[PDB]
């Protein structure tokens, strides 16, 4: 039994439809990609910054190894 | 009760007795001349008695103990100079050496060049370390007992 | 030392995700593995019975394991013997034990190639590069004697002197046997012998799509068709004030 | 008894009270899925674990050329294996966002929930490590010839511990039969920690992303999750399927296509992508004994968690300096299973180092730190 | 709450289980057998395991596989013997706990009773493949005897049976399927164990008058845990006396032999504790009428709630129904006899006899005996 | 073809629950083995090392496994080759297979020795009263050919012809060797080669009863103690009335 002990809730009112009298997905344009836009801004530069960060590293990290691999000719040019 | 039931459980899961049975090999000086490497199966991989010749224990000496990978002289590595008891394996990739051949007339791993000398160090190639020592010791002047 | 050169990626007929294997030249794969390759390589895990709907004929597959004597026994006293081969049987091994066979190929031991294209990186785009790039040693690098030049093999000295060259063989189908048709057609084979699921393997991927796109947006609706009462609900707090 | 037989039933009133009337936060998110994904996940791979089980042999001279058998004869056997070894790894990434999900909504404070979860990732991750050796290919014997040896450094009872493991000198044999019984045996064990796991999570019910009571307003589990947890389900098992089959080598070894041979140590011995991390901070230490150390509290570390929560709010939904010190938790791990993955050579080992380093401070440091931070920026 | 003991969400299930629940002060010693069941279970599974980690399902190496764990694994004969002896220890014990169960009408909490014929057709099942393991004689030719009477069920017969083989005879993919299921079915039967448990705390224990215990019970601790673990060493002795004084006293020396397909043994017949239901099943000449009276001879259990006509519980006090239950008894010794023996005269009719009385008793005589003895009480 | 004779019960020195094999017994029953069940019998189980501390010394145990030769294999040259033995090796077979085996004995198969006394009813009083009793058949009973009469074997007609008679050999620890001393010596070999843990399980079972009665004493008077305050209670029904 977990319902009907939770809150001590009082004066509020809520009102709902019946899901055979609505819509399941309405207003994508008005109101639901617009949201979806606007949770994309606010974290963007929450997230993408340190995967940014770790992208450069990662590629540095993986040319400067690449690079050590190449030969440096100034160990050769007096070996005539 | 308890303890010894335990125990016995316990114990089960430890080397089983067709197991200990290979744990260690004694090889028989006696059938190993000078100037000739032999290798024995020892736990799955091969194992190196050389009988060194009092000639080659000087080709030895003449080593830079400080100019090796993994520095150690004879002194550290065998204990009867004419005995050089190694195990066959390269500290490389794994490979098993091949004696008397190489530029240090010791080993020589075919698969990546490492050069180990007559006491089995690492000199030229791509291997880290030298050769293993494994444990063992004499048992009468014609028995070496490894492992 | 670290240096290594990578194969580049040939548009095989069996790459696209919906693409299933050119049988054709699965069937000429087999004929360059049996009448070149199969000379020093295993195939373990393959048996005749296995082209059978694939690339040969059931005759001709009962044929093929014929032309092979397997060892059988022991008879009554106990005793090995031969006999011709079944379709049950698997490819014949070349060798006994790998011991001897790097005794017969200097000390080298050339591998199963069962699962060859997968136990490689690179898979078929190596074994072909690998085949047909075989050149001589830049400046400065020596191939110690019994090794071949290879740029694409790691340490670029393999074991494996060039195993085809044009002409080698005949294709029975009547095609133009050029080196590169070769390890192409026998490449093709080899994705076979390591995965012969392939082609059924696809056609599950296709149906698994379908019924995944179809069954997603399904449940998408009927998800949002139940909380469209919460989606929509409106509250208001009416307090006696 | 009662009136419906939903709520009378000893058996049915488990399933009311845990599938159907249980109280479920109305406000919970899709990281909320992953538990009913891991719970599925578990049921796919026993299942799939048996029927490979079913023809393989535990035997050095058996076990490679069984699993190719059962890949090659047994009907659907090769779906089976692709099925089974995949599954480990969407085991894997549901489980990391499981855990992801509840650090950033200090669900941890559900001490018991919390820490019987971090029983489950250990058993999780054994039961991958010695189901990994069963086919007993190059990277199988290898891997388990690295990290068992580790332990020999451990004093005094090192080599005997090891040694006894092994059932012998080596990973041979009598390692493997043993591994193929534990692998057998741990998911079960799974299976029942995590009814306890569930059972202490009923004590409290679910935390929600906003961190603060739900009670006035609840909504049951039935229809509403049971849908939005099956929706769930077939969103994660396309990816899946889709490597599966169309990629079924993606993320595995080369190197397991070709029979485990004590005498050819492979080049770049690794582990799997989720081991990499891990495998990383254990080549950050040189030096057996503190890199084992090291290597053990990369996850142990996991049972501190809810001692260092000092924010006076539960999530990190409202504390914009704790959200991306998480992401660069986040991104700091990226770089390790990237490290883990690459030789031990410059400039991977400082940089290995350095996020090993970062891994710890920032759990262990900054996360506390930030947090009683962001309690002055409130005025608490 | 005060105590931890019943707060924790843990803990109070070990306490509303096994310390503060309720037991009638008067239960005897044939309540000593659930707990000894559990004990046995997890022995079996921890004996099990330490076996399982030597064996190899593979026709090839079995039979020399549980060799080499009695051989050269430390104390490997001596687990091999306590899971082998073990096996007989749980049947035992399990006779015992059903018999007490039809004795005291224990059977009248359904759900309990239920589950406990589960819990019996699993361990069975279990006992069943666990003995084709070592791969000997009797392993293979007691398969091979069974396996085949399902090719009776009519279509799908060979099908069935067929699939269950995965081939064309007891081979090697039946050995491996069978370790699986040996090894996963005892888990089950923990699991399953777990609800019996759970049914039976509805209610709580049955005692030997039959009458409400409300007004006279006692905590299961102290009292009932010391007369269960000293009833559990007092079982125990027998048991271990047998391991280690007589090891192959109920084998069959059958299975020293490596099983062989060209090589029929003179005697197939199971071990002791199935030898009731093997009399029973060549009982019926017919393929399928045996099958279907192998079946029953157990289903059978399935029925015993819907039998009951006593207007008391027990048998305590019911002198007819308890000779009635004896005679039961006697029945079953008398099948386990004719089971282990070849099929012949005498032991033909005799079978058949001791067969149809095992279920005339059941079935017709313990319902009747008990209407009858409502009329002697004046009801 | 029906009826069957049982053998008796003879008064084994190990036959008490707390008496052990005779060892010196065991090491003449092993040389019975050795010299003469071995030519025809397997005992795949039992290698050298197990006679260490049992029967032999570990010298001895050395020397005996050196008497043998045994094949080793591959070598460089993929070459199967021999070898002297080691402790470690097992009891050498007679035979490849068992298609030899009866090739060498009239189609017959004797089988491993291993487990033997445990593998027949009757155990070493069977192989006792077997090799003990051969006899000639009675009337109306006719042997085949290569069949050799012994009433305790089932259907009485036996492949196995006499394997020992007196003198056979000589025991080197000095024993008169007549024909029933050998087949006692090597049936307690047997029972040894099918147990070797048979003496250590006894002495298990001396300390299992001896704690066991210890330990259900101590916790029947436990038992006892505790369900005394029930035992004793008195009770008594006070109504108002
Ligand atoms: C560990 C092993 C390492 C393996 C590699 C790690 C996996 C890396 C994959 C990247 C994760 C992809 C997820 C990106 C989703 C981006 C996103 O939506 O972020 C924004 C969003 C905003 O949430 P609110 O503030 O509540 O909004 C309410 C008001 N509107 O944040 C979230 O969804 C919460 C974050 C939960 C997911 C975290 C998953 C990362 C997983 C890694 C494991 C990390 C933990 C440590 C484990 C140690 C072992
Ligand atoms: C089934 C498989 C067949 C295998 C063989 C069956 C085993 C045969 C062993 C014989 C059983 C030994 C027990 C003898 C004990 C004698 C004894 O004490 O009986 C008297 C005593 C008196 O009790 P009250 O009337 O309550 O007294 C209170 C007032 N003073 O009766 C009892 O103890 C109750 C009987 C319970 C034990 C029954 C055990 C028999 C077991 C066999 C299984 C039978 C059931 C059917 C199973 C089908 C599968
Ligand atoms: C004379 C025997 C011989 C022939 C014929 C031959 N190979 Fe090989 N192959 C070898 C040897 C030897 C090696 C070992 C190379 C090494 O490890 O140095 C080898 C190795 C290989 C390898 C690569 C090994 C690696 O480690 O990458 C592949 C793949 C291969 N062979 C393919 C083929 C194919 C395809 C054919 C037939 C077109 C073929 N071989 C024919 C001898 C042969
Ligand atoms: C010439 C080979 C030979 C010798 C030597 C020999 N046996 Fe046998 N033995 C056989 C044969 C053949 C059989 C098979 C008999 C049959 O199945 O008809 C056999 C069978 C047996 C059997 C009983 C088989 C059964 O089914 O009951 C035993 C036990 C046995 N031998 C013991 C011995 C012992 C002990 C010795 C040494 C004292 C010995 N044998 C020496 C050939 C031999
Ligand atoms: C086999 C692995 C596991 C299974 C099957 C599992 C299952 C579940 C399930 C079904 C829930 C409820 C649904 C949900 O909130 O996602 C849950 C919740 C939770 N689990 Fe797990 N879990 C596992 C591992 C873990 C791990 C590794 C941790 C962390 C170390 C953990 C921590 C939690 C916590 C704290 C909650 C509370 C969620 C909330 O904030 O509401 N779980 N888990
Ligand atoms: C928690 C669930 C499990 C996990 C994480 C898991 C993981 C793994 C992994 C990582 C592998 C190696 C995959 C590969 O071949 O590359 C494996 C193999 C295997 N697993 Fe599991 N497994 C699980 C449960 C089971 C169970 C319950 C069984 C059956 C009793 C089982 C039986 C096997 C078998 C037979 C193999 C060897 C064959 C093969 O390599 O595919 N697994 N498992
Ligand atoms: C693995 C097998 C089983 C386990 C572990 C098990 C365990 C238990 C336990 C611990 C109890 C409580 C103590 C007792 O009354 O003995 C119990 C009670 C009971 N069990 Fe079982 N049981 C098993 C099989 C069965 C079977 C086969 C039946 C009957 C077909 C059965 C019927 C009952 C009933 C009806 C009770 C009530 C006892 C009473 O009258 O108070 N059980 N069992
Ligand atoms: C309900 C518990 C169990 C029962 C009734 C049971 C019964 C048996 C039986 C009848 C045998 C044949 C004994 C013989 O050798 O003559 C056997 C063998 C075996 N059991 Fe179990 N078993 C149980 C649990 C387990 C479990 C959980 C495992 C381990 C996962 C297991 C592993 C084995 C193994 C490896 C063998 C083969 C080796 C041998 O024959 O000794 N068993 N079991
Ligand atoms: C048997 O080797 C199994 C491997 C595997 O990845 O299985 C999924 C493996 C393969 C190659 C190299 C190492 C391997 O094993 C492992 C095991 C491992 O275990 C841990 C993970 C987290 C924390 C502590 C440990 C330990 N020990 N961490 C990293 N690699
Ligand atoms: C694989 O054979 C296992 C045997 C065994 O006794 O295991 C413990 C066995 C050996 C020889 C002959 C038959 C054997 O199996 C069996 C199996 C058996 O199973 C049942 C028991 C009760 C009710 C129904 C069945 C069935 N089917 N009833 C009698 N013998
Ligand atoms: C092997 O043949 C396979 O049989 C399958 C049907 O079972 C088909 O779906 C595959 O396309 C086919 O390649
Ligand atoms: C998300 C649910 C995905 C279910 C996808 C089911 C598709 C499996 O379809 C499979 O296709 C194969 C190739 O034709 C056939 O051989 C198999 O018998 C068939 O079951
Ligand atoms: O029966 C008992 O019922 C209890 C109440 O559900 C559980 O907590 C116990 O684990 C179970 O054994
Ligand atoms: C008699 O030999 C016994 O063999 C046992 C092997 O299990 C040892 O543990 C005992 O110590 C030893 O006395
Ligand atoms: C009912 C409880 C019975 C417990 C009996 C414990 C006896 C086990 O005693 C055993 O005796 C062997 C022979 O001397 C030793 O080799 C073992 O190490 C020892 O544990
Ligand atoms: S393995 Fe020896 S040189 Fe590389």
């Amino acid at each position: 039994i977990h319902f009907g002990n939770l809150a001590r809730v009082r004066h509020i009112i809520t009102y709902s439809l019946s899901p055979f009298e609505q819509r399941a997905i309405p207003n994508i344009f008005s109101d639901a990609l617009p949201n979806v836009w606007r949770r994309f801004s606010s974290q963007v530069f929450k997230v993408a910054p340190p995967f940014l960060g770790a992208y450069l590293l990662y590629s540095w990290g993986t040319q400067e190894f690449e690079r050590l691999k190449r030969k440096n000719p100034a160990d050769y040019e007096n070996d005539q | 009760a308890a303890k010894n039931v335990v125990t016995q459980f316990i114990s089960s899961l430890s080397a089983s007795a067709d197991v200990l049975a290979l744990s260690k090999i004694e090889i028989k000086l006696s059938d190993i001349p000078e100037g000739k490497n032999v290798a024995f199966k020892w736990r799955g991989k091969p194992l190196f008695v050389r009988h060194r010749t009092q000639a080659e224990i000087n080709q030895e000496a003449e080593v830079d103990v400080s100019k090796l990978r993994d520095p150690q002289h004879d002194l550290d590595r065998v204990k009867k100079p004419e005995w050089v008891i190694l195990v066959g394996v390269c500290t490389h990739l794994g490979c098993v050496p091949i004696a008397n051949s190489g530029d240090f007339g010791g080993y020589y791993c075919p698969c990546h060049g490492s050069h180990y000398d007559a006491s089995g160090r690492i000199r030229k190639g791509p291997a880290p370390y030298n050769l293993e020592v494994p444990t063992y010791q004499f048992v009468g002047d014609d028995l070496v007992v490894v492992g | 030392g670290e240096l290594e050169l990578h194969p580049p990626a040939f548009p095989w007929s069996h790459g696209g995700p919906l693409s299933a294997l050119d049988h054709s030249s699965v069937r000429r794969g087999f004929q360059v593995y049996k009448q070149v390759c199969s000379a020093c390589h295993s195939m373990d895990y393959v048996a005749f019975r296995n082209l059978i709907g694939v690339t040969h004929t059931e005759a001709e597959a009962k044929a093929l394991a014929e032309e092979v004597e397997v060892q059988d026994g022991p008879d009554e006293n106990g005793e090995l013997f031969m006999r011709p081969g079944k379709i049950s049987d698997y490819f014949p091994k070349p060798y006994p034990n790998p011991e001897a066979a790097r005794a017969a190929n200097n000390g080298a031991l050339p591998p199963d190639l069962s699962y060859i294209v997968n136990a490689r990186h690179g898979g078929e785009d190596y074994v072909f590069s690998l085949l047909t790039g075989y050149c001589d040693p830049p400046a400065g690098v020596v191939v110690r004697e019994g090794l071949h030049y290879n740029p694409y093999f790691p340490g670029q000295a393999i074991g494996m002197a060039p195993p085809i060259y044009n002409e080698i063989l005949e294709y029975d189908d009547g095609t133009p046997a050029t080196m590169s048709q070769i390890a192409k057609d026998v490449c093709t084979f080899l994705r076979w012998a390591a995965e012969p699921e392939h082609d059924q393997r696809k056609r599950m991927g296709l149906k698994m799509l379908l019924i995944s796109a179809l069954l997603t947006s399904l449940l998408y609706y009927m998800k949002r068709h139940k909380w469209s009462v919460l989606k929509s609900r409106k509250m208001a707090y009416r307090p006696p004030k | 008894m009662a009136p419906n037989i939903r709520k009378s039933h000893p058996l049915l009133k488990m399933i009311n009270n845990s599938l159907i009337d249980l109280p479920a936060p109305s406000n919970i998110s899709a990281w909320w899925n992953f538990g009913s994904l891991l719970a599925v996940c578990l049921m796919t791979q026993i299942l799939t674990g048996l029927l490979l089980a079913m023809h393989y042999t535990a035997d050095t001279s058996l076990a490679f050329s069984s699993v190719a058998h059962t890949c090659r004869n047994v009907q659907y056997g090769w779906l089976i294996r692709n099925l089974h070894a995949n599954g480990a790894s969407f085991f894997f990434i549901c489980i990391f966002l499981h855990i992801g999900r509840g650090l950033y909504y200090g669900s941890y404070l559900y001490k018991e929930t919390w820490n019987t979860g971090v029983i489950l990732l250990l058993t999780l991750m054994a039961t991958a490590f010695v189901g990994y050796v069963l086919p007993w290919g190059q990277m199988s014997f290898w891997g388990a010839t690295v990290i068992t040896n580790l332990f020999s450094a451990i004093p005094y009872i090192g080599h005997t511990l090891v040694e006894w493991a092994w059932g012998g000198f080596s990973v041979d044999n009598p390692t493997l039969t043993r591994f193929f019984a534990l692998h057998f045996l741990l998911p079960f064990a799974i299976a029942g920690i995590t009814i306890i796991h569930l059972t202490f999570l009923h004590e409290s019910g679910s935390n929600n992303p906003l961190g603060i009571s739900s009670d006035s307003d609840k909504i049951p589990f039935h229809p509403y999750y049971s849908f939005k947890d099956i929706l769930g389900l077939t969103l994660m098992l396309t990816p899946f399927l889709t490597l599966a089959l169309f990629s079924p080598n993606l993320l595995g070894d080369p190197e397991n296509f070709t029979p485990a041979n004590p005498l050819v140590t492979p080049p770049h011995i690794k582990p799997e992508w989720y081991f990499l991390f891990a495998y990383a901070i254990l080549r950050s230490i040189p030096n057996k004994l503190g890199g084992v150390l090291a290597l053990a509290a990369s996850v142990l570390i996991l049972f501190l968690i809810p001692f260092l929560h000092k924010s006076k709010q539960r999530t990190m939904t409202f504390r914009p300096l704790s959200q991306t010190l998480f992401w660069l938790l986040v991104a700091n791990l990226l770089i390790l299973t990237w490290i883990g993955s690459q030789p031990v050579e410059h400039p991977f080992i400082i940089i290995g180092q350095m996020a090993s380093l970062s891994y710890f401070t920032i759990l262990l440091i900054l996360f506390p730190t930030i947090g009683t931070l962001e309690n002055k920026m409130l005025n608490y």
